């Protein structure tokens, strides 16, 4: 059956009798089990390269074949997992060796055996049913938050032979026996699929919602949609944490997943520790993100292939609790680190280097990943919607975006949230250059906002022109100071201000801005550019007049208003209903109506 | 005659690195024939014989490499090349790279079989392109004017609403019938609906053809796509008189499927990676164009292209620079400022405008007000790049009408509705109040006679 | 003596300017470009080698 | 008969060249002249007017016979040649003629089989010194020798023989030197006496628009004779695009004493003519840092007839019916009117600079706008409406015009 | 004289022998017949493609721009077949010429030969653009035996200083006709005018010769000081004060 090693040269190892493999056929090399991919048949040879170090790898050592392409297990007990790149538990890897250590020669299951799990089969089916891939055939109970749904494997169909009843169960349980062409296939809750694959759907579908992440510059000025593409910036001096963060701790999507591309070892361990002691609220009741999560992290001395499958392991599991019926969303912490892995897998392929030293393929790649994102309508009979959303960070040198992976991930994804170090030095966080950044999903909103928010998009409109019109004012302050300004351009250059530091800026240490809800954050912004028109209107329908409006005349007779609202941010979800906030706001449209009647 | 004799299936796999597969003991292998490969799991893939020697023959597989098997694969030979089957009834279709269907209609009913590769037009049949077409662009149809078969790209910066003005042509486009062929290469879902919606919006779903690959699609199919668009193109302008436009889009997306297979190949690289031959294989889709003796079809191309880094010099916009008949520039420059749709006139040329103009095609004055506005917009960029140094006191009052030139300009001879049609007589009226705006005797690309016409108007 | 001094300043503050200018808008972006056209040229020389 | 086109058909002997090759274009003719006999390259990024020029030197020039090799060359190329030459005409002994009857094309379009570019340019050639053999002055049109190259680099990368600079043999050098050099003008083979020649014009198109390109570097070492296209000219529509500090042409020693027989006041012309045409690059280099107010008047004078020399001289819209071509007289009473304006401007301020009654550039234009406007307006004469007498008189006329208002300013 | 000529459309591989053929001529007259030899190598970038073209058939390793890695070896078993010999008169004197690629003066081809020769003479578009002929540009140019030809009894006494100096003036008219522009002409001091008045002067007159002004060794250092007289004398820093009160003062 199995193979035999015939030679090694570095990571490289040839074998022979390898007639039945195919390449990338996963394949175990040597006593010591080594995990490779088979990147060449030469008949009944094969070469395959190693992942972990080839280092007394023999001669004649056993090759045994994989059944299977570089794959994941899908399945319960992903929720709170750690894995690596390649599909190994951390965690267990961990806590099973007793060692700090990753063993060279790893064979831990991915999803732990003999760890019971409360299954229901779904009490819809009956003996001779039929099924297809993609149905709902049962749900485990795995946490409170997240009901796992099992399903059919893509692949599979046929008629039910046999289901198992209500009750406790595990990986090595036949939950589910099925029949086609009078072949049986037994089935199980552990799933697996081919990593590079994409999961098939009925039908992907055009994005029409936010992924409101609670912050205000993003939510308002750079709407990204659920199962958008879009990337950040991320580098140390401009605070990339604060955006994941709060997409895992906040936002309005059900199950996210974390990808450590290759990031700096230490870096890598802040997020591990950090992530668990991360909380929020379902129900009125206060729970760990753990519940709602699972984290792909590879150190940057993690395995060349671990790397550049890193990304890809991530999609992998974002899909399949996509198909689940969730709206899941995914981070990869530095495509530039994945990019870098496949720099170096191709180095060692001895393949030409395209741009800059990286493969031909890194623009393919790159889409065909970012590809696998959107709203879809699932596989099977339940008729259920999700979405896979991707928020990948890049880290160009020195900001330049001409850097291939830079370049390419800002061709293909549709929102850019710059993240910049001068604001962070500032303390202007959330730190998001509103000049840079931008996002491309503002039209496919347009019927969200029209039924729900239907004067917001003149207000982001309005908004974004005011705070432009400051950054072309700024100029002419440079050159002939503030004094010189018109009315109108002095007003402007308040206001947009005022926008800049108490509504794009959010503290997410205080209370009352640790969140900031959709209908806050349009309210707030209502407030502002209700006064912007009317200040404005003073001063210009007092044009040619004898006594003519100005900012200061506004400050003095009504700077209550300009207080207030900057104090607008300090409502508070919790403490304070809905109504109540809305009340307050409508009460300080009323207050600044009635005080600019006392001047125009 | 029809190939009669029966097909061979090999199980012999010899070799398999990278996207090829190298077969053995192959009974007088063709060069360029199609093979199909049966993978061990029952999945069914495709594939082009690269090169041969004795036994060997060296099968790139289209769909990808990843499962093929040194015991199990089975290569069923085809015996000829990539054939495909064209009709008129694949007008108001929709297909995969590849050709297969996915509008959820049936197959193809051929008929014809075509040769994907076409075959090289006889440059003595060959008729040059010169009954012009108005986009309705002005940026187009008064300076860079396209002729019913010319070829020519639009190049654009990524993120530039190019997609949009393609949109445009695909709806403003005619004669001073008429069918479409567009192929897209490596693009987006959220981009291949857009123009499956457009053709919807502008109600010219019925006459035109959609070849669909996106970025999740196979990447080697990309460079058999724009050859079967060609192809149904050919059938329907050489064979069926159709007025046909193609538009190929991101041809940046099928230049990537190029430099991988050249990497993987290990083709001699030119500049940035793309193989030696990457002029001629942009030929090979380029040339496939123009009218053809006692032919009334006539194939238009505008292929579409995403500049990498922005960089004209790029040898994707470099080569096809060099084949196409003058190309069409997209900038941010104008699109940050907002100006729809941003073509900047000054880089833009077209080849074929020189004949495509004037008596019995355009109005008389039309060369000569183009010239006009290029050395006028162009002296306003250099004005423009003073003032940016040495302020406006350096410049005189002819350096800041120049100046003024190039502002009146953009607002109102560039910037245009995305729906809104301006015939080219309204085009040139629009250069005119522009050319006014300096004195009659200024105008030193324009002769007496057409200032005496059409000046002081 | 305010007026020498406006006089001589509203000169040399134009005359500074515009050689601020001119390395702003000349001499770096040449400078870059050069840059950048070398670090492609070094490449193309490397993928040959 | 039948000749192996790689083989050099032989000749008596290979004389120095000594005769202008005749070209539509003013630039050319005037600035860097062609030689029948002599080889040349077009270096030129896309879209730089390469093949008009190309183009140009086919329809109007005083070839006996041209060879066209379209190398590589977009197919609507040949069907505009095979559309346009039987209806240009030229005149022989009182019988106008389809300059087609003077022509032949070696056509291999871009998408024909690579191989056949290599063919194709031998082709050319072997026809050229057919021709040649004849006593015929013939032209040929290398249409693109690095199209050319590019087949070359395909042929060697299946062979898998190692490479030179960007993928091309390391032949390549060699291979280009052996074609041009095939140029000449000869003592035929035989008995009767012949004078025959063929000049070679290669179109040249390098990779990304730059001059580092092999094809260019190996080309530039071999022929007499570089027209460098700018694009930056192109872009402005600015045509034929040659840039003037770039280009050069070997054969002005050889050509001089034919420019001493018939057109004595050439030489100082076309000198004065190429010393404006730098200075005013020299003078560029400085406004760029300071502004224009930094200019005397001497250097206002040498921007604005550069001014003249660019955009009335060396410009040329070659489609239109008085660009189509343009006759020595024409080229050199142009030339002898602006640089008659440069000289008589130039005299009057180093005439009255030495006063407080000094001249300046500025009074010259508010006293000599007419002028300034006659001058750009010497283009538009047209041979087939105006004899070489009346160009040659209107001419005339604005010399006294110039003469008699310099003559009120001093 | 004696002229190997291989053109253009002669066939590549004998341009290797060309050379060495001409050389071993030369060897021959000098050093069996006494004879002073001049070689002139007509364009050694020629003979070194001829390496490159059967090197690559030869799928030999590359050093730089895909030329043979012997090509240093090679170039020197030619340019070194030179100067006199024990017990004879004869000597060959060789001025190898060499199309720089590309104008690049870094290009292997002159790289490797300015590492053999004994400095070179470099003509520069630059000089040729401006219409000074010969465009000899003396900056890059060197010279390494010079040092020995000159002093009393080989020259006039003065030769090696007034070149110092002259070199010096050149080099620095380069730097101030760059300030011209970087800083303004009105920037530069009278002393910077000055050495751009000599940069002017040194390659209207020292420089420029025209094609049959056989000027003498004595001749060129009259032309030497009356471009150095230019400068006040405490300027000429690279000149001993003993030179100067004896050629200054003229
Ligand atoms: N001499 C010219 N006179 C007028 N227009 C020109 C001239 N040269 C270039 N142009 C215009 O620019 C186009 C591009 O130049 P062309 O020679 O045809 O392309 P290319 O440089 O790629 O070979 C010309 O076809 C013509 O339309």
């Amino acid at each position: 059956t199995f193979g035999y090693v015939h030679g090694v040269s570095g990571p490289v190892v040839t074998a022979c009798d390898m007639a039945g493999a195919a390449m990338y056929e996963l394949v175990r090399v040597g006593h010591s089990e080594l995990v490779g991919e088979i990147i060449r048949l030469e008949g009944d040879m094969a070469t395959i390269q190693v992942y972990e170090e080839t280092s007394g790898v023999s001669v004649g050592d056993p090759v045994l074949r994989t059944g299977k392409p570089l794959s994941v297990e899908l399945g319960p007990g992903i929720m709170g997992a750690i894995f690596d790149g390649i599909q190994r538990p951390l965690s267990d890897i961990s806590s099973q060796t007793q060692s700090i250590y990753i063993p060279r020669g790893v064979n831990v299951s991915a999803l732990s055996r003999d760890i019971k799990w409360e299954f229901i089969p779904s009490k819809n089916l009956r003996v001779g049913s039929h099924i297809t891939g993609g149905d709902i055939y049962g749900i485990v109970n795995e946490n409170s938050l997240i009901k796992h749904k099992i399903m059919l494997p893509p692949r599979s169909r046929g008629s039910v032979t046999y289901i198992a009843p209500p009750g406790n169960y595990d990986a090595s349980d036949v939950v589910l026996e099925l029949e086609f062409e009078g072949v049986k296939e037994k089935l199980s809750m552990v799933q697996v699929w081919p990593v590079r694959q994409v999961r098939p759907v009925t039908e992907k579908l055009p994005a029409n919602h936010p992924l409101l992440t609670g912050q205000r510059v993003l939510d308002a000025l750079f709407p990204c949609v659920q199962g958008g593409t879009t990337a950040i910036p991320g580098a140390f001096g401009c605070g990339k944490t604060v955006i994941s963060q709060s997409l895992s701790k906040y936002s309005n999507s059900d199950v996210i997943i974390y990808v450590g591309c290759g990031e700096r070892g230490n870096e890598m361990s802040e997020v591990l520790r950090d992530f668990p002691e991360l909380t929020m609220e379902v129900d009125g009741k206060v729970e760990s993100i753990m519940k709602r999560t699972a984290l792909v992290a590879n150190t940057s001395n993690m395995p060349v292939a671990a790397r550049e499958a890193s990304i890809y392991t991530g999609i992998t599991l974002s899909e399949y609790f996509r198909d689940m019926g969730y709206h899941v969303s995914m981070m990869a912490d530095s495509t530039s680190r994945w990019a870098e892995a496949l720099r170096e897998i191709s180095g060692r392929l001895a393949e030409m280097p395209a741009d800059s030293g990286y493969p031909a393929y890194l623009g393919a790649r790159l889409a065909s990943f970012y590809e696998r994102a959107g709203r879809v309508k699932c596989l099977g009979n339940p008729e259920r919607e999700g979405s896979v959303s991707i928020v990948g960070a890049v880290s160009p040198p020195g900001g330049d975006f001409s850097d291939p992976v830079t370049s390419a991930t800002l061709g293909i994804v549709q929102v850019f949230w710059g993240l910049d170090k001068k604001l962070a030095q500032r303390k202007h966080f959330p730190s998001v250059n509103w000049l840079i950044s931008y996002s491309k999903y503002m039209r496919a909103l347009d019927e969200y906002y029209d039924k729900h928010f239907t004067e917001f998009v003149p207000l982001r409109t309005k908004a974004k022109e005011i705070l432009q019109e400051e950054e072309d004012l700024a100029e002419i302050v440079q050159l002939v100071g503030k004094a010189s300004l018109a009315e109108t351009d002095k007003i402007t250059l308040e206001v947009a201000k005022l926008i800049k530091d108490d509504f794009l800026q959010q503290n997410g240490y205080t209370p009352y801005d640790r969140f900031c809800p959709f209908y806050k954050t349009v309210g707030m912004l209502s407030n502002m550019i209700s006064f912007y028109d009317m200040a404005r209107r003073a001063v210009e329908t007092t044009a040619q007049s004898d006594n003519k409006i100005t900012w200061s005349i506004i400050r003095e007779h009504m700077g209550e208003i300009l207080y207030k609202l900057s104090s607008m941010k300090f409502k508070d979800p919790v403490k304070d209903g809905e109504a109540k906030i809305k009340a307050d706001y409508a009460q300080l449209l009323e207050d600044m109506q009635n005080a600019f009647r006392s001047l125009e | 005659n029809y190939l009669s004799q029966p097909r061979l299936t090999y199980k012999t796999v010899s070799g398999v690195n990278g996207p090829l597969v190298i077969l053995d003991h192959v009974k007088f292998p063709r060069y360029a024939e199609i093979v199909h490969l049966t993978l061990p799991d029952g999945t069914k893939r495709s594939g082009q014989v690269l090169e041969v020697s004795g036994s060997k023959a060296v099968v790139q597989v289209f769909e990808g490499t990843s499962g093929i098997d040194a015991k199990k694969t089975s290569c069923e030979f085809t015996g000829d090349i990539l054939r495909t089957p064209v009709s008129e009834d694949m007008l108001g279709r929709v297909f995969n790279g590849s050709g297969k269907p996915i509008d959820r209609g049936p197959v193809v009913l051929a008929e014809d079989f075509l040769d994907i590769m076409g075959q090289p037009i006889n440059p003595q049949c060959r008729i040059y392109p010169e009954e012009m077409i108005q986009t309705g662009i002005s940026a187009i149809d008064g300076m860079n004017s396209i002729a019913r078969g010319q070829k020519i790209p639009i190049f654009s910066a990524a993120g530039l609403p190019h997609n949009e003005i393609a949109a445009q042509i695909c709806r403003q486009a005619g004669l001073v019938n008429f069918a479409i062929v567009f192929a897209a290469m490596g693009v987006n879902m959220e981009t291949a609906r857009f123009f499956k919606s457009d053709f919807e919006e502008n109600g010219s779903m019925d006459n035109v053809c959609l070849f669909l690959n996106l970025a999740n699609d196979p990447t080697i199919e990309r460079i058999i796509t724009p050859r079967l668009a060609l192809t149904t193109a050919e059938f329907l302008a050489y064979q069926c008189e159709k007025h046909v436009l193609v538009i190929l889009t991101d041809m940046s997306s099928y230049a990537e499927a190029l430099r991988e297979v050249s990497a993987a190949r290990e083709e001699v690289p030119g500049r940035r990676g793309f193989p030696g031959y990457m002029y001629t294989d942009l030929a090979t889709i380029y040339e496939r164009a123009g009218r053809v003796e006692g032919r009334n079809g006539s194939i238009t191309q505008i292929p579409i292209l995403t500049m990498p880094n922005d960089d004209i010099t790029h040898p994707i916009p470099d080569l096809t620079g060099y084949i196409t008949e003058g190309q069409i520039y997209v900038d941010r420059q104008l699109h940050n400022r907002q100006i729809y749709p941003p073509i900047n006139v000054l880089p833009s040329l077209s080849r074929l405008m020189k004949s495509a103009i004037g008596e019995g095609m355009t109005r008389k004055d039309h060369a000569d007000v183009s010239n006009q506005l290029y050395a006028c917009y162009a002296i306003g960029k250099d004005v423009q790049a003073m003032k940016a140094v040495v302020g406006e006191e350096a410049l005189t009052s002819d350096d800041l009408l120049y100046l003024e030139f190039l502002q009146k300009f953009e607002k109102n001879f560039i910037t245009q509705g995305p729906y809104e049609n301006r015939t080219v007589y309204e085009t040139l009226d629009i250069g005119w109040q522009l050319l006014r705006i300096f004195p009659k005797e200024m105008l030193k690309r324009i002769p007496q006679s057409t200032l005496s016409e059409f000046y002081p108007r | 003596s305010l007026q020498t001094s406006f006089v001589t300043l509203d000169e040399a503050i134009k005359i500074t300017n515009r050689r601020v200018n001119a390395i702003e808008h000349v001499i770096i972006p040449r400078i870059e470009r050069t840059l950048a056209y070398i670090i492609t040229e070094l490449d193309e020389r490397e993928r040959e080698e």
